[PDB]
């Protein structure tokens, strides 16, 4: 970045060809930024505003009758309940805008308005980063809430939570959703493995869900070459075939034995869809780092709520992005602050999978989304 | 280099500049002192090292400059480096040559400590009263 | 086609006039978070004696990384000499071209080209390319780029636009 | 110990904490410096002693702390004393061990002066540029 | 199965972290299992009411 007080000497009046810098700053003073609209949409569809609930209450035991008698009396019956809850992080962030009395006398108003428009875009970058590292950083976090400690969670990460049983399949401790592909390029066995790691917890197409995969171009260009019974990368053989979305470039159907998949519609949630393999929709996601895929469940019975909970401050006077008046004023120096505070956690620890394409070893957190790394 | 925290009441002081500072010095940080006339010079004057100075644009002799003694300097790097690309090392002390006013990380008995860095690009200015060692063994 | 920078004078002030990107020091603006270095270039050498789809695919994406994409409502056109079009119209998905490259798309011919037999009764997934663009005649499309036989074009060259 | 009077503009600075500080340190005063990464450590880092620090509660690594260079500290006593009972002596200078960051009234050539007391419980913090004597006889 | 008399000490709180034990038991007050609905369907398509004992 660039920083410190704005000074006379930072003011430019006209270019060498006589264009005023006021007219140049007036291009930036009011425009929305298309890239920060995209990042804001990724937050909107990947988060929910936190509300307080138990997790799903485990079902009570069931009774059975006894064969009666004319002299005796029957044996007695009983049951018991249990429940639990999960928590969410919170943190405070702030920026400064320091000036000199000469700068505010002499600078164009368009530059001040441009600095304000850039603070709103610094907020969009912060919230987006903090949502994405809630998903991609596979480490458990401590939080203190009202002076008590709590644990707040990524997806299943090889920890001692046991996922609940579904349709008679019982999971162990050490269940994990941060998967390594075991090969330099993605293949259909990686995609089928990852989608089944979601669908074993419920989240299936019969329960009315859609799975989505968000991926970088380097992995989509492998996936769109999967064809039924043909070999892929790493000697995998595809069990389905990739069907283009109706809006893609034209393609000849390869055989009278037509494609094993339904054709996707043009868009999901206002994002353009490349196509589908298995029943998952693939989306070219420009924010995604190169070696990674995010698989995500949506809709149906079990995924009506988005993956990441956003916690804001409990009092409305401290919610949102705020301007604080600052404590150098009028002359010789002027100061002003922007402040925002919020945090994040995952409730549905099985509702998504992160797959990393690398040859061997453990999962690596993407550097751009390591929890300590920065604020963008 | 740039100022980012400055306190007009005892954090720094107004003084007149002894000579022109050219745009070749714009954005460099120098240690400065006061000459026998009462004007700001690079290095020690008669005063010893009085503080540190950055100008964002060149300035004429007899113009007034805000000399810093306590505060924070951002976009920081050693005086010999290119401003805005050749930044300082994180976590290290910085020392002024009393003859030229140049600031770098190399300590020396006749030099004056000007501050230390908190991350690469921020220097915490807190200028010493005198040289690192007045009495070498 | 001349990849060299030129000077011009306007009201006696000197200025620079430019080709396409040519390994000079202009940095293209960021797009979809993509960041470009100096030395960015749009005068490309194929690295093989006959065209192949890896060359076509790289050239079209070297435009589309700057914006100019079909999502922004553009069309890409390729103006070529018939020696290259007679290679390009033979590209087929997953099959091998001239320099051992495998085609990531097939060439789909326009309406009004000579008819072709297809393996399937539905035959085509997506929409067939237009026959005519801007009053010029279109051979077909590859990677959604329209291909045009352009008689002014020199032999070993393609212009993507 | 507690911060009584802190000035954000050149009286102290924000920095990230290099390691966890436990509630056993809550209300103790330590001298602190900056490590080669740009994070706060007890004693001298690479920076020498940068300032002094009090935490009212335990704090995690990578949390942000305010290090004091100039200001007032109340409920003061030596780092080895119990916080809130084992108060300092009146009128006397206080020195940091550059290795542990522990503060007490005993001077020593390799130590850094951190301040002096105005009555038993109040320390005027004003941290020196360097050690008490860099050239022992 | 658990068996025996219900005792004080089989009760374990009035509330825990603000949720009430009466609300927890109220969830199960009127549930019916889809397996017991299926079993009731199978009985209904596989039996008749006996009017004649022989």
């Amino acid at each position: 970045n660039q920083g410190g007080y704005n000074t006379a000497g930072d003011i430019k009046y006209k270019t060498a060809d006589g264009v005023s810098y006021d007219s140049l700053w007036n291009l930036f003073s009011n425009v929305t930024d298309e890239w920060n609209k995209h990042k804001s949409k990724m937050v909107q569809l990947m988060t929910f505003p936190v509300t307080n609930q138990t997790e799903k209450v485990p079902r009570i035991g069931q009774f059975g009758f006894e064969k009666a008698s004319e002299f005796g009396v029957p044996e007695s019956k009983r049951t018991e309940l249990s429940f639990y809850q999960l928590a969410y992080d919170f943190e405070d962030y702030d920026l400064a805008f320091r000036y000199t009395w000469k700068f505010l006398r002499d600078a164009p108003s368009s530059q001040i308005k441009a600095y304000h428009n850039q603070a709103l875009q610094a907020d969009a970058k912060l919230i987006h980063r903090k949502v994405m590292e809630a998903i991609f950083d596979n480490r458990e976090r401590e939080a203190d809430i009202e002076g008590l400690p709590y644990k707040v969670y990524p997806l299943y990460n090889g920890d001692n939570m046991i996922p609940p049983e579904y349709n008679g399949t019982t999971f162990s401790t050490g269940h994990n959703h941060y998967l390594v592909s075991g090969g330099t390029k993605i293949d259909s066995a990686d995609v089928e493995m990852a989608a089944d790691h979601i669908r074993e917890h419920g989240y299936t197409e019969e329960n009315g869900t859609q799975l989505i995969a968000f991926a970088h171009k380097a992995e989509i260009q492998e996936v769109r070459r999967f064809r039924f019974g043909q070999t892929n990368n790493n000697s995998a053989v595809a069990n389905y075939d990739f069907v283009q979305s109706q809006g893609e470039s034209p393609l000849y159907l390869p055989n009278a034995d037509g494609l094993l998949g339904k054709q996707p519609q043009s868009m999901w949630k206002g994002l353009r869809v490349k196509g589908s393999y298995d029943d998952v929709l693939w989306i070219e996601e420009p924010t995604m780092p190169a070696g990674y895929v995010l698989f995500l469940a949506t809709g149906g019975t079990l995924a009506q709520q988005n993956l990441v909970g956003l916690r804001e401050h409990e009092d409305a006077a401290w919610r949102g992005l705020r301007q604080i008046p600052g404590n150098q004023t009028r002359y010789p120096l002027i100061d002003s602050f922007y402040q925002r505070s919020f945090g994040t956690g995952i409730r549905q620890r099985g509702g998504a999978v992160v797959l990393q394409i690398k040859a061997s070893g453990t999962y690596d957190i993407p550097t751009k989304w390591t929890n300590g790394g920065g604020f963008e | 280099a740039r100022y980012d925290k400055y306190n007009p009441y005892g954090g720094g002081f107004r003084a007149p500049l002894a000579a022109d500072w050219t745009d070749a010095d714009a954005g460099k940080l120098y240690a400065v002192g006061i000459n026998n006339v009462g004007a700001v010079v690079k290095g020690a004057g008669q005063s010893g090292v009085a503080g540190v100075l950055v100008l964002t644009k060149g300035a004429k002799a007899g113009s007034i400059v805000d000399v810093m003694k306590f505060g924070e300097v951002v976009e920081f790097g050693p005086t010999s480096g290119t401003p805005g690309t050749d930044f300082g090392a994180a976590g290290t002390a910085y020392y002024a040559d009393t003859s030229t006013g140049a600031i770098n990380s190399t300590s020396g008995e006749a030099k004056v400590k000007v501050g230390h860095t908190v991350g690469a690009q921020r220097l915490i200015v807190a200028v010493a009263d005198g040289v690192v060692d007045p009495s070498p063994a």
